[PDB]
RNA sequence: UCUUAAGGUAGCCAAAUGCCUCGUCAUCUAAUUAGUGACGCGCAUGAAUGAAUUAACGAGAUUCCCACUGUCCCUGUCUA
RNA sequence: GCUCUGAGGACUGACAGUCGACUCAGAACUGGUACGGACAAGGGGAAUCCGACUGUUUAAUUAAAACAAAGCAUUGCGAUGGUCCUCGCGGAUGCUGACGCAAU
RNA sequence: AGAAGUCCAUUGAACCUUAUCAUUUAGAGGAAGCAGAAGUCGUAACAAGGUUUCCGUAGGUGAACCUGCGGAAGGAUCAUUG
RNA sequence: UAGGAUAGGGGCCUACCAUGGUGGUGACGGGUGACGGAGAAUUAGGGUUCGAUUCCGGAGAGGGAGCCUGAGAAACGGCUACCACAUCCAAGGAAGGCAGCAGGCGCGCAAAUUACCCAAUCCUGACACGGGGAGGUAGUGACAAUAAAUAACAAUACCGGGCGCAUUAGUGUCUGGUAAUUGGAAUGAGUACAAUCUAAAUCCCUUAACGAGGAUCCAUUGGAGGGCAAGUCUGGUGCCAGCAGCCGCGGUAAUUCCAGCUCCAAUAGCGUAUAUUUAAGUUGUUGCAGUUAAAAAGCUCGUAGUUGGACCUUGGGCCGGCCGGCAUCGCGCUCCUAGCCCGGCAUCGUUACUUUGAAGAAAUUAGAGUGCUCAAAGCAAGCCAUCGCUCUGGAUACAUUAGCAUGGGAUAACAUCAUAGGAUUCCGGUCCUAUUGUGUUGGCCUUCGGGAUCGGAGUAAUGAUUAAUAGGGACAGUCGGGGGCAUUCGUAUUUCAUAGUCAGAGGUGAAAUUCUUGGAUUUAUGAAAGACGAACAACUGCGAAAGCAUUUGCCAAGGAUGUUUUCAUUAAUCAAGAACGAAAGUUGGGGGCUCGAAGACGAUCAGAUACCGUCCUAGUCUCAACCAUAAACGAUGCCGACCAGGGAUCGGCGGAUGUUGCUUAUAGGACUCCGCCGGCACCUUAUGAGAAAUCAAAGUCUUUGGGUUCCGGGGGGAGUAUGGUCGCAAGGCUGAAACUUAAAGGAAUUGA
């Protein structure tokens, strides 16, 4: 179930069975790497990147086509954000929760929101401690959290 | 969170217990497939699928009424091969029949196996 | 319901150190006021005897149960207790010297006499089974 | 049962408010009309006439303990 | 008391040279156990009553428990008004206006 | 060589004062619980217990209890398409 | 760090310096009626409780402290001093230490001889000779334990059941017994010549003579309602005496008391008391329970803790009768183990788990042998012609945890190849030590051997598992009475005003208090105030719970759905800690309609401090700040899986043709049908579960084990006292004991 809810959805996307390309996904991996990276150095996270190619380029998965996932594409042409991607979001949800909070004193669901998302955020950002994607002094401060986003 | 080989096992009694031909197992492990070889050798189940396209897995036994019950000791027992004797008397219905299936360094593999090899490990579960 | 994983047994054997205090039993046995208890932990105690008392019985009954009010030459406690034969608190007088016994259920209030849980097993050194069967005259 | 407009509520007390009075009990002392703490049918306690407490403070009033001492036993002497 | 030891700095060319008025600790010895040696300079504690505190007061017998105080409450008043002075004209609050003035 | 004595250290009993801990024990008065009996005042609860019951909170009353606000059915309704 | 001291390491101590050490894995502190262990009792297993005590270790000799001698002592059957105690004194002085043996006092429920002995076991000395209250022997010893007497056998008898016929008898077989009936046999308890035993006696073992008539050579303990075995015996007592562990008996016919007979259970033992084990699956890891019987925290976050999805070759074979060795698509070894070019060789990730091995003190326990006569025991002893000696044994096991060592790598944790600072035979550059060409010691040097460093070429499949019906994040169209700020509206209630009318109005079952010809009630128009948001409105939605229903706008947030997007285990539950948390209540502003605790009245009633009716303060509303509880409820914790059926309905999505009072036509919106998920629920049934009520989740439970938190151990006393802590206060959180009690309680049945 949702990790702060007792909602207990399954939605989600069921890849396909096969993991090589279909026929007619045709265009080579060195101009999807060149379409990666010219998006990314456009400012798109890797989230986008993959919206962007499964809808206007065609390109199911970018595992399939090239072999390597968006992120390794990105970090071996280091355009990788510095921030992860889903801690970069929740400081940005944070950062508007509390900004909102800040003028509406009397919101005591917001308040108890930013308690979860503050707590989702410390929680994922010890794994990247953790797993050394974070540097190991990195951390979370309320105050000057804005600069780093948005 | 999951911890299978007890989501096998209670979905099997579950099955036999209501009569049903064939049961299915959402997720499957060597340790479940060396467990199910274990049953199907000492012939309490006939034979299986183990679909493997592309993830955790998955697996489909055909129960042939002759398994009475089937389980799981999570909470994974040390066991030496000098003391099982107050196991098989503690779990098993009688000292003719029922096995006690134990992890060893040689493998999934019984009880009675484990006298004959002298070689202990930690309890997987049983049947009867 | 329980906790079961391989490594929690710091829990569990906290958990029943916890939980056996709630066990009456236990809680009387290792609180220690069985020695803040008249005998303090003796089976039995000589002790001298101030009256010969008699008292009431129960709603169910009805009837004088003689007693005597003794004084406990170690301790100092001034209790009730029973004496238990057929007319037998004549051999008991004023400041004769009784042991005192458990009257059963372990420290607790016997049948319908009201609050006393001790007997008279002997007095002024004779045996009072034998007062009573006239083997020996004190 | 008579009667009032209402019948002294919360509290509190021989209190700086109690005549009887040196009230009764406990404590303090060898001994206490004093002090404290309780008891209240309280001559004549009592609620912003403010009631009950209240740390700190007081050239405020009262009681006791320790140190100290010519205040005293009991006076003596010295200096201007 | 005396003899020491240690630490704390400045200027000039992790060092060298020059200078430095003080403070703080520690030790050895010494004396008729005397040392804040004169001067200066809290007695302490257990409680009760009263007033919260600070403050003010009967100059020349009463310095307090009295008065004041903030705190609390009440009353009048929206300017052609409230409280008040004035013999009269006029005036104080008011260079103000209810988070204010006035009377308790 | 060598004793009494003596000096300075060191170990340090033992006593003394205060502080404090712990275990028992006294206390006028106040106020709980229990047991007893052949008591007084009521009628609170169990039926719709004669005002449905009860939970939290506040005030009151000789006593049970009463009322106010919110909640529950362990309700006296599993029910408005009649 | 340096030293001092010690036999020696060491803050053991000194001088200087640093600011450290322990802790929710429980430090420090407190209790212990606590010496530790080998072990004892009980035990299906697991456990629970105990262990002063004869074996080992430690500590003390009245309480502390300090030393001599000596190899060894902080000795106490050695000394010095103080404190407590006390002895002799001829009054100055002096001697002390039984928690050694024995013995005396006291304390107590509680514990024996002021004996003998060196003979054994050993110790000790200068020592074959001495000494030994160590130790042995003897006396008291129902601590505990063992064997085990109190009669046996015969015919007679009133008899008593078949069996020889079994009728019709009659007597018949083991003898069953009331038989002090009759009878001779057997013996040890006891007495005792003697011998043996003994260091000397004593006991035991042998045995001259003595030693049984059933009253004695006498068996008791407790019980006779239920449990629980054994009186619907007799007399006495009369809710008394008394019994009774509990239930209960006794109130003049007592199966229950006091007695006699009879009987019963155990039997030289049994009852009683306390403590403890079992019972107790009433402490539950195996193995309990939490909807209603005691028990899910109000709810969520949350660190430690506990628990953690799947994936990695031994895949197929030979070979010999459970496994050796083999080969296949086995990173190398120089060296010891190293073949008749070759098995089976070093160093270059940890643990757990598991197998085997070693070491493991005996006594205890298990257990082998053994005829102390058995038995508890003991460790002996057994067979020669039982003639100058043979054969001897005096086993073996267990020993959890910690440590050492060998084989395995299934299972489980830790650490971690993606920056390649990776692996790789080599080639020489930096610099080095030296051996055999230094026969003597050798010391720097040219190819050499080797660290270290070091650049470039080289090869290889050159190196990154998947993407969970786990989670996070993104994105799209949504949905919701989810939240905050502002904002529009609605009638109504009250008040007030203007106009009209005239005797009543309000309220009740009926009244009165109340308002009213100073015009109430009623009617219309209108204004102010504050509250509330009808109907729609539901077995419907949203929210973590509390809770959220007028409008629009804005602000952030959210579940589901959809997804061929991403991250790749990031997760589940969570002591400490933290956020929200109805109503009441508290501090202070604003507001003050309605309603309304307290309070005042009128009724009722015996009372009426209540229900009923009028007035009404705080309050109800809002703001700023507290409080932290509710039957905060689903009396049902959270995540996960399986299992049974259906129609509804809520949101999203997908697919159907078929009509819209729509749509420039279609799409889309409403509606009909079918299917997925995720919700809130409901209806039927046990094949299940349960004490049932009941429950499709309270099932998958004695065929008991997915993970995790909290929490109960009969009813009271009591959520009380005391302590702590938070709060302005109310109070909240944490929270006993004494004592008392035999039932309290849950579900269902019948009756009333
Ligand atoms: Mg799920
Ligand atoms: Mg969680
Ligand atoms: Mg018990
Ligand atoms: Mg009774
Ligand atoms: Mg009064
Ligand atoms: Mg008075
Ligand atoms: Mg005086
Ligand atoms: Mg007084
Ligand atoms: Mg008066
Ligand atoms: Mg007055
Ligand atoms: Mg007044
Ligand atoms: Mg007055
Ligand atoms: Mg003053
Ligand atoms: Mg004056
Ligand atoms: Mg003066
Ligand atoms: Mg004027
Ligand atoms: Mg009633
Ligand atoms: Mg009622
Ligand atoms: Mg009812
Ligand atoms: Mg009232
Ligand atoms: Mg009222
Ligand atoms: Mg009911
Ligand atoms: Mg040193
Ligand atoms: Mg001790
Ligand atoms: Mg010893
Ligand atoms: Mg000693
Ligand atoms: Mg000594
Ligand atoms: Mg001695
Ligand atoms: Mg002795
Ligand atoms: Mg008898
Ligand atoms: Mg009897
Ligand atoms: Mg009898
Ligand atoms: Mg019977
Ligand atoms: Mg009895
Ligand atoms: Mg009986
Ligand atoms: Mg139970
Ligand atoms: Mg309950
Ligand atoms: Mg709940
Ligand atoms: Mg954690
Ligand atoms: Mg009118
Ligand atoms: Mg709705
Ligand atoms: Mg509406
Ligand atoms: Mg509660
Ligand atoms: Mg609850
Ligand atoms: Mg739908
Ligand atoms: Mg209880
Ligand atoms: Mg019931």
């Amino acid at each position: 179930g949702r990790m702060h809810s007792r909602g207990k959805g399954i939605s989600s996307s069921a890849l396909p069975y096969k993991r090589t390309p279909p026929s007619w996904v045709k265009t080579a991996v060195a101009d999807v790497d060149e379409l990666i990276t010219k998006a990314a150095k456009k400012g798109q996270m890797p989230s986008q990147i993959g919206v962007l190619l499964r809808d206007q380029h065609g390109i199911p998965l970018v595992k399939s086509v090239t072999g390597s996932k968006i992120l390794r594409i990105l970090k071996a042409h280091g355009l990788a954000p510095e921030i992860p991607e889903d801690l970069y979001f929740l400081i940005k949800k944070a950062v508007a929760i509390r900004k909102h909070l800040e003028r509406n004193r009397k919101d005591k669901d917001s308040k108890f929101r930013l308690i979860l998302v503050e707590s989702r955020i410390h929680r994922l950002a010890r794994y990247y401690k953790r797993t050394k994607k974070l540097p190991p002094t990195w951390k979370y401060e309320s105050a000057t959290a804005s600069t780093l986003v948005a | 969170g999951r911890r299978i080989l007890n989501d096998a096992l209670r979905t099997m009694v579950n099955a036999e217990r209501r009569g049903k031909a064939t049961a299915q197992l959402q997720p499957i492990s060597g340790v479940m497939i060396s467990f199910l070889n274990i049953m199907k050798h000492r012939g309490y189940i006939k034979n299986f699928e183990v679909f493997d396209p592309h993830r955790v897995g998955k697996i489909t036994v055909e129960l042939q009424g002759r398994i009475k019950d089937c389980k799981a000791l999570t909470y994974r027992q040390d066991l030496r091969a000098t003391e099982i004797e107050k196991y098989r008397t503690r779990m098993l219905p009688t000292r003719q029949w029922g096995y006690v299936v134990v992890t060893t360094p040689n493998g999934v593999l019984d009880h009675e196996e484990a006298i004959r090899q002298n070689v202990g490990g930690q309890v997987l579960g049983y049947f009867h | 319901g329980k906790t079961r994983g391989m490594g929690a047994g710091r829990k569990l054997k906290t958990h029943r150190r916890n939980q056996r205090w709630a066990d009456k039993a236990y809680k009387k046995s290792h609180l220690g006021n069985e020695w803040k208890k008249p005998f303090a932990g003796s089976s039995h105690a000589k002790g001298i005897v101030l009256e010969k008392i008699g008292i009431e019985a129960k709603q169910p009954n009805s009837a004088i149960r003689k007693c005597a009010r003794v004084q406990l030459v170690k301790n100092g406690k001034k209790i009730a207790a029973f004496v238990p034969n057929d007319g037998c608190l004549n051999f008991i007088e004023e400041n004769d010297e009784v042991l005192i016994a458990g009257f059963g259920r372990k420290g607790h209030a016997v049948g319908d006499i009201p609050g006393v849980r001790f007997k008279v097993v002997k007095v002024s050194g004779v045996s009072l089974l034998a007062l009573f069967k006239e083997k020996k005259e004190k």
